[PDB]
């Protein structure tokens, strides 16, 4: 049996630049170059990359983020390469401590740059956000992506912006660097009781094992079905065919009930949406609301005492 | 027999079941010897469980060491 | 606002919680109905409607415009499959298997279905035809891979009933869909890829036998492949999984009919 | 009843057992040798945690638990009231979701179509064996196997992940929780693409798979493709629980201690082991 | 009260027979448990205390 | 009249007399056991 | 079949071991489930008893009283 | 009562029966179950506690 | 005739009466083996 | 006759008379079994 | 109980006897099983 | 209230019945368990301690 | 080993088959006495 | 040759194939059955 998971023999000619409707082509760049390694699993061809306004203003301010956290990490290694080397994901650039608050009077050393950094992160973020909306918009196609970006956005926002404003601290938020983000994050659940209690950390949970399931689940069916071109699904939503009859049967006499080609996106959009909605709105309540969320589930009928 | 539902299947397997079923003929037998040999065995034991052999009760008649 | 209650154990957690049920609810209400646009209403199995309906009720019509002039589709709507269907119903109760009366495959019906659609070349972005023979297509060459143009093609039965001549690729999406495998009657029929197995020597087709390459509908012009004949091709080669299932020499297959 | 179009696709055939014993329909469901046997695992299973939460004395859903045996009775049976009816419970939920499986199969195969569904489910209920039945057989006892309850099978997990301190530095685990994540990414970019290619700027034209690729190359620069992506999600879905159920095969049978000390043997590799300054020396 | 019976021009007998006995039986299991779980009308104990067997 | 599931109005009126009886019948056992088990040991 | 020693047999008797034949068709599956499966938990406990698991050994992650 | 046989006439006899026979499985190692965990009616730890096997 | 299954009046009856012949016998054997757990150990 | 499986009554009586002789002789095991352990240790 | 034997004009033999032989061997295991949890009746003890 | 009847000119009675039937059982278990949950009320205590089954 | 089919050319399927059967069911029981024997892997304690 | 039974090569060829492939298959069980007790409780 062949499987579909890999494709068996490749295919290519002349780079197709895209469609043509409302995109000022000075912007895009050229074709780059074809991947035999890629072309294995999906599309061989690289590029070309759209370059705007707001892609130029991603790029420095994201470049300058990333710039500003390896100069840290090189400062905090003695600028010495295997230091570096040893300690990379041991390495931090730490917010203000508790004591400045909300100030911006952190000296160099323990917070501005964090500062620093996180001004540019906001800018590389929001303008990514644009970006989309903008690529959406130029092509003439539904906004989707924005909004699910969006939802991506709100639970980054809370983490790092909303929430310690509201604890009325700096040093309330996310940490750069591996592990130690990683410490941030059990030190956060063991600060505030068991997160585990938290009922929108159960939320969020149930959502992303919900899209675990849902994109198996789905990935499953048009590999299966791809025999009757069942990968080609804006074509079965304009004009159905076999493939969409048979997945649709195969769920309904499965569990009782299935999607359309068209509806099962929707599914996925808010099964995947609603895990950083639910997470964000979580971690708000986090501290602000509920200190000790084990306590609190006492208190509602989720722990035994 | 009227059944001839199951006279489809290829000799072969008839051959198959007809030797299964010589073994089990065999050993079935045994089976039934032994099988009735415990159940003797435990009508004895039975008969001594209600009797009161167990209160008052013989030395050994042959010493064993 | 640590900790304060407005009635009972009832603060911002709890009010949060319960806004999230009843709006869990109305999505799921809103995922279903946007779900009912195909396939409804329900029917019984001899066609006339089902006193079932269910609980969700159907949604209102929403209209697509369909690109290149093709027209519009509007759904939900009024649906007939604009062709009959070959099966004799086994029982008079409901729930139960439908037979069918002539060749299965081939009538069209059970694993070997197809569906009436559109008998037009679905088109790509700029308007030319989607699906293409490589002769047809300007600058496309095999890339990588055993190239399967000149190696013969055998059935389930180990009997090799035609060989390939050339590959029919799908332009902007840059794949190869089908193989024409032309036999020594002459004509050439379609091999949807993902029911090949391409080896280093041969071309294994699992689905068919060579008796039933003969049968594969063909396709009406020679350089496009529309719609319908593609669910028509497909339809039947993937039927021939189980229509052709005793005509197939699988170890497997032979040990359990032998002892069944 | 039916959908419009079902009906041409219910035919005899493609079951691996029972010939057309159980060949037929209940409503939508097709029931098949299997589905009966699912049907009474799952509803012989949730009768017994209902005769669980009888038990125990509680109504409260989110309170039920059904506990495993306890370390004493190491992997041989217990009663019923502590620790058997976990063990009854957990061969009914293993017999449901494999009868599930082949079900599945059955079901694939009158449709005509491949067996990736059945094929991934396996890789969740291998998951679930190892987490119930390899890991605790493994290990000695069936007390270190989860209890069947909302909030005390989290219970659990919090107490079995602070055995090994944080349980972050688990690198199996960090490749699972990439996997997750990347999987929830892929999933929300999918959902919306599709549905803005079939939905665009209100009332102008439905749009192509030319569009989505030219969007996402605009994006980023290099689109995967429909049959792409949908590798790309059934693989990155397989991979997460693949690497959860090695994370958790190795923890507490071949490490022992916290795992930021498995991450100390990258420190102490010898051309930076001894150098002063960083964080580590 | 009479002509209740037009409620089988409005439903199919075989699926209501079927949800009524899902129904029922659900219901008296519900029912069976309840008894069961309090310390009174949990006849097992209550006879266990009263034959002096446990 | 209605018609949604085909069912004429003697065939309704059959079905739902026999359905009756056999309802009256299941009520009646149930009685019966109320009252053995109410003189056994009421909860009122 | 050339052996034409087992076609003797009377017909009652052919269905008897078709039927014999169908029955352990079923539990012989049925069987061979069961017994993998005890082998497979045969070797995950061999695992274990060849790793040092016995030697530095967990706490109890749920209380279970 | 007496043409409570028409229920034939309303319901396919081979899932009727299919349906019942799972029913009435499920229904006795329920009951069965439900005895063997309380300490009394566990006829196994009752005839143990008889013969001074603990 | 109100007809779903596709059985007629007399099968009806046939089929309905082994039924009830089955369901006295089991519910005979079951009547045997409750009295004899009752006797052996009462339940009231 | 319903005839759902094709089977007439003469294909059915011997067909059931067969499988009762295959059912009484593994009841006749069962009961042999049940005995020996009985005897060997009691449950009640 | 004279004319049971009219479930087989109801029920394909091959199908009942290949579904009883599983649900038999599968109920031994059971039991096997429930004897092997209690304390007493357990004889893979020694 | 003469013209309510037109409410079914509106609704399908099946849809209509089958939810007001879920909807009014899920009603009388709701009520039916907080009545048993609060200490008073719950009739299978008040009866226990009425005829001192402890 | 080949040709050691023609063992059957000697022997008479039927008598063999018997006797083989009644053979291996006599020294299952003789191994299984000898397991109950001594006092490990006498299973029948407890 | 000699034929004592009456069998020919064809015939002996045939039965003491499927004889064989009975005594792989008790030998199969037979090995599955040792590692089964082997793991459980060794003898060596
Ligand atoms: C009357 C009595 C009173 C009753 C009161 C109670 C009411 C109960 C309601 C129960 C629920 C009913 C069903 C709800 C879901 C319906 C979905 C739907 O209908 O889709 C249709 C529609 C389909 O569009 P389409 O037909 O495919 O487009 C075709 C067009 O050609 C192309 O169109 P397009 O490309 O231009 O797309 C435009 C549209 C289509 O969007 C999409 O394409 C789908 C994208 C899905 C992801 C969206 C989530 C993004 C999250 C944004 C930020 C999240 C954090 C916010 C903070 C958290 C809350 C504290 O975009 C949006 O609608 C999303 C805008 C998001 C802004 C959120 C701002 C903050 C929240 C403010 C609330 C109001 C939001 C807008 C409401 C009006 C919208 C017109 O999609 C939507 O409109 C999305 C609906 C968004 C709903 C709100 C989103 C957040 C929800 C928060 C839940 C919090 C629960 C409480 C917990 C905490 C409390 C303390
Ligand atoms: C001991 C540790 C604690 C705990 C502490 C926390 C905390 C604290 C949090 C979570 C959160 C989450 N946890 Mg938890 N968690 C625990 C145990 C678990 C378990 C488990 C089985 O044990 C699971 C499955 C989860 C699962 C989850 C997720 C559902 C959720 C995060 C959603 C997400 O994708 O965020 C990842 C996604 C994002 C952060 C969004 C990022 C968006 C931005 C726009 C990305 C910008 C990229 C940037 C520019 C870089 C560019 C790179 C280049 C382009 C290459 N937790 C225990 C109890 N968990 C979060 C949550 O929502 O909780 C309610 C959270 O904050
Ligand atoms: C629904 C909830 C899911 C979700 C959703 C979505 N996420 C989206 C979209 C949607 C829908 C987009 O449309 C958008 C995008 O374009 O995708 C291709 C995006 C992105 N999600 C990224 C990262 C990410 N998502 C994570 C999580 C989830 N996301 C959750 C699970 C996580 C973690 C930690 O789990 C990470 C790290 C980037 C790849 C990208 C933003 C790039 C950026 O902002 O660059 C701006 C920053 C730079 C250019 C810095 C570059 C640094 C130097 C040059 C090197
Ligand atoms: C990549 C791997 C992913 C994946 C894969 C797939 N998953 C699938 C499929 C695929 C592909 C299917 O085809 C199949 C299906 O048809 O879907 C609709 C299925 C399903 N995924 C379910 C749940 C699920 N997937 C999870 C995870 C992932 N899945 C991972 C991430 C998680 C968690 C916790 O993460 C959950 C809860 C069910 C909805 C469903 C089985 C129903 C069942 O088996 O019913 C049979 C069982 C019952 C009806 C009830 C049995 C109740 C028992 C007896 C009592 C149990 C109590 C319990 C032990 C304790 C409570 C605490
Ligand atoms: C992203 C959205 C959130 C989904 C994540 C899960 C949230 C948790 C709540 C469980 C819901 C799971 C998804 C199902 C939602 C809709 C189900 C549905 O439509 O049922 C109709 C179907 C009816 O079939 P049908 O829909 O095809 O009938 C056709 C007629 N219409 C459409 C009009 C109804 O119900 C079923 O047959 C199967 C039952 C589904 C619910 C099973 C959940 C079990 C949970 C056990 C917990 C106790
Ligand atoms: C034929 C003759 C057979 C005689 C004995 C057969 C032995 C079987 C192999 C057992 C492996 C072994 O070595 O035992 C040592 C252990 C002894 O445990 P122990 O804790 O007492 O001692 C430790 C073992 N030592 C020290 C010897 C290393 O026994 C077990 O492993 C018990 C496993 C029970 C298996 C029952 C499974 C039921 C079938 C369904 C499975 C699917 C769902 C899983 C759920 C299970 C219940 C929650
Ligand atoms: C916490 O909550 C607690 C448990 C404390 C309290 C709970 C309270 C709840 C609300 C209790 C709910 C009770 C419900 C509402 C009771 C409903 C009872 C009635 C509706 C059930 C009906 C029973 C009738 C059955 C037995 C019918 C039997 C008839 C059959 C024998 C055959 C008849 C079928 C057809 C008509 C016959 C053949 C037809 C021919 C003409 C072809
Ligand atoms: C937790 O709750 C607890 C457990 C405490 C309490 C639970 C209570 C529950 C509610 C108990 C529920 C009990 C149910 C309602 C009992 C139902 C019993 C009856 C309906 C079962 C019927 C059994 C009859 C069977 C044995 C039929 C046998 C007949 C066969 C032998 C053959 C007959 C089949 C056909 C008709 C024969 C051939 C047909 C020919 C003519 C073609
Ligand atoms: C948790 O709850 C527990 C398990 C503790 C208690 C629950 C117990 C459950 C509820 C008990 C359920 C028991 C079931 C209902 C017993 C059913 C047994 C079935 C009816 C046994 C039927 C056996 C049929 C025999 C095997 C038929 C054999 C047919 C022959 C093989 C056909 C050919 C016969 C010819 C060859 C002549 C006879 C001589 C030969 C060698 C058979
Ligand atoms: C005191 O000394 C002790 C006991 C401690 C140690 C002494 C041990 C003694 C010395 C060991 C002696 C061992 C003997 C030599 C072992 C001999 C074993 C015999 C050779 C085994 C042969 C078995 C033959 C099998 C059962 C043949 C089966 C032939 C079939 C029944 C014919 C048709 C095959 C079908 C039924 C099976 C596959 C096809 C289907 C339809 C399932
Ligand atoms: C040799 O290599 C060189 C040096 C050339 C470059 C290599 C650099 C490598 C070492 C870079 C390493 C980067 C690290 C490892 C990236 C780690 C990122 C971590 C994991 C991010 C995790 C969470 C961060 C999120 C939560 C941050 C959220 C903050 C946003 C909400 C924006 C915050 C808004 C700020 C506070 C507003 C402040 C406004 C101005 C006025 C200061
Ligand atoms: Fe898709």
């Amino acid at each position: 049996e062949y499987q579909n998971i890999f494709s068996q023999v490749q295919v290519r000619g002349p780079a197709d630049l895209g469609m043509t409707e409302d995109v000022n082509l000075a912007n895009r760049s050229g074709v780059g170059p074809f991947s035999t390694l890629l072309g294995w699993f999906g599309n061989a061809q690289l590029g070309p990359i759209y370059l705007g306004s707001l892609g130029v203003l991603s790029l420095f301010s994201g470049l300058m983020w990333f710039f500003t956290i390896g100069i840290w990490f090189w400062y905090q290694a003695g600028w010495n390469p295997a230091v570096f080397l040893r300690d990379l994901f041991f390495f931090s650039l730490e917010p203000p401590a508790p004591e400045y608050g909300l100030s911006f009077a952190a000296p160099l050393k323990e917070g501005g740059l964090w500062l620093i950094a996180s001004f540019f992160m906001f800018v590389a973020v929001w303008s990514w956000w644009g970006r989309t909306y903008l690529r959406a918009q130029a092509l003439g196609m539904g906004k989707h992506t924005a909004w699910a970006f969006l939802s991506a956005i709100w639970l980054w926002m809370v983490l790092g912006f909303i929430r310690p404003i509201l604890m009325g601290s700096w040093s309330e938020a996310v940490p750069y660097g591996i592990f130690s983000h990683l410490d941030w994050t059990n030190n956060f659940s063991l600060v505030h009781g068991n997160l585990f209690y938290n009922p929108f950390h159960g939320l969020s949970i149930a959502f992303l094992y919900g899209s675990a399931l849902l994109f198996a689940m789905h990935g499953a069916t048009i590999l299966a079905v791809s025999r009757f071109g069942g990968e080609r699904e804006l074509e079965q939503i304009a004009d159905r065919g076999t493939a969409a009859e048979r997945a649709a049967l195969f769920w309904r006499w499965t569990m009782g009930f299935n999607a359309t080609m068209e509806g099962i996106h929707r599914w996925a959009i808010w099964m995947a949406v609603l895990v950083t909605l639910t997470g964000g709105i979580g971690i708000l309540l986090s501290g602000t609301v509920v200190d000790n969320w084990y306590v609190w589930g006492q208190n509602h009928g989720m722990a035994p005492l | 027999t009227i059944f001839n539902d199951h006279l489809n299947t290829n000799p072969k397997t008839n051959l198959r079941l007809w030797v299964a079923f010589q073994m089990m003929k065999g050993a079935g037998w045994a089976g039934g010897v032994f099988f009735g040999t415990l159940l003797l065995i435990g009508f004895f034991r039975v008969v001594g469980r209600m009797l009161p052999i167990q209160e008052n009760q013989a030395p050994a008649p042959n010493i064993t060491g | 606002m640590v900790g304060v209650t407005a009635f009972g154990n009832f603060d911002l957690a709890s009010l949060a919680i319960y806004s999230f049920w009843i709006f869990l609810a109305g999505l799921i209400y809103y995922l279903q109905t946007e779900n009912m646009r195909e396939g409804y209403p329900l029917e019984n199995e001899d066609g006339t409607p089902a006193a079932n309906q269910g609980p969700f009720p159907l949604p209102k019509p929403k209209t697509f415009i369909l690109p290149h002039g093709r027209g519009t589709l509007t759904v939900p709507g009024p649906e007939s499959e604009d062709r009959p269907i070959a099966l004799a119903r086994t029982a008079v109760s409901e729930g139960f298997p439908h037979a069918p009366t002539g060749d299965p495959m081939k009538d069209g019906v059970g694993p070997a279905s197809w569906v009436a659609r559109r008998d037009l070349p679905e088109l790509d972005g700029h308007g030319h035809n989607k699906i293409k023979p490589m002769k047809a297509a300007a600058g496309f060459h095999v890339s990588a891979g055993k190239n399967p143009i000149g190696l013969p093609v055998r059935g389930c039965d180990l009997e090799i009933a035609g060989k390939v001549v050339d590959i029919w690729v799908d332009i902007p999406e840059q794949m190869a869909r089908f193989l024409e495998v032309e036999l020594k009657d002459g004509s050439t029929r379609l091999l949807p890829m993902q029911m090949v197995k391409v080896q280093s020597n041969r071309v294994h087709v699992n689905a068919l036998s060579s008796d039933l390459f003969a049968g594969i509908p063909t396709i009406k012009s020679p350089t496009e492949v529309t719609l319908l004949e593609e669910d028509k091709i497909c339809g039947y080669v993937a039927g021939g999984l189980m229509y052709a299932a005793p005509k197939r020499k699988s170890v497997v297959a032979a040990m359990l009919a032998e002892y069944a | 009843a039916l959908l419009s179009f079902e009906r041409k696709y219910r035919v005899p055939g493609g079951t691996l057992v029972g010939g057309n014993l159980f060949d037929f329909w209940v409503g939508p469901f097709y029931v098949g040798f299997f589905g009966v046997a699912t049907f009474f695992f799952a509803a012989l299973g949730i009768i017994l945690i209902a005769w669980s939460a009888v038990l125990q004395g509680t109504w409260n859903p989110q309170l039920i638990s059904v506990y495993p045996p306890a370390l004493e009775y190491g992997l041989g049976g217990a009663p019923l009231a502590k620790g058997g009816l976990w063990q009854i419970i957990t061969i009914c939920a293993t017999g449901a979701f494999v009868s599930w499986a082949l079900r599945e199969v059955e079901i694939c195969r009158k449709l005509g179509i491949g067996y990736h569904i059945p094929f991934a489910f396996a890789f969740a209920i291998l998951a679930y064996l190892t987490l119930v039945l390899f890991r605790p057989v493994m290990m000695g006892a069936w007390g270190y196997a989860f209890p069947y309850g909302i909030w005390t099978h989290l219970d659990w997990v919090s107490n079995t992940g602070y055995t090994y301190g944080n349980f972050h530095y688990n690198p199996a685990h960090m490749i699972a929780i990439s996997f997750f994540f990347t999987n929830a990414l892929a999933l929300a970019l999918h959902g919306a693409l599709v549905l803005s290619a079939a939905n665009p700027e209100k009332g102008k034209e439905m749009r192509t798979p030319d569009h989505e690729d030219t969007f996402f190359r605009d994006l980023v620069g290099y689109s995967i493709g429909t049959l792409g992506i949908h590798r790309l999600g059934l693989l990155l879905s397989l991979s997460a629980v693949f690497f959860s159920a090695l994370c958790m095969i190795i923890t507490g049978t071949i490490w022992f201690d916290q795992w930021v000390d498995w991450w100390q043997w990258w420190v102490k590799l010898p051309w930076w082991a001894n150098i002063p300054g960083g964080i580590n020396g | 009260m009479s002509k209740f019976y037009k409620i089988w021009m409005i439903f199919d007998p075989r699926r209501v027979f079927v949800a009524q006995g899902v129904f029922l039986f659900l219901l008296a299991v519900m029912i069976h448990l309840i008894l069961l779980s309090t310390p009174s009308y949990n006849w097992l104990e209550i006879s266990a205390a009263k034959y002096n067997r446990v | 009249d209605l018609g949604y599931t085909g069912l004429t109005d003697e065939q309704a009126q059959e079905l739902h007399s026999v359905y009756m009886s056999g309802l009256w019948l299941f009520s009646a056992v149930a009685i019966v056991a109320h009252l053995a088990v109410y003189i056994w040991r009421p909860w009122f």
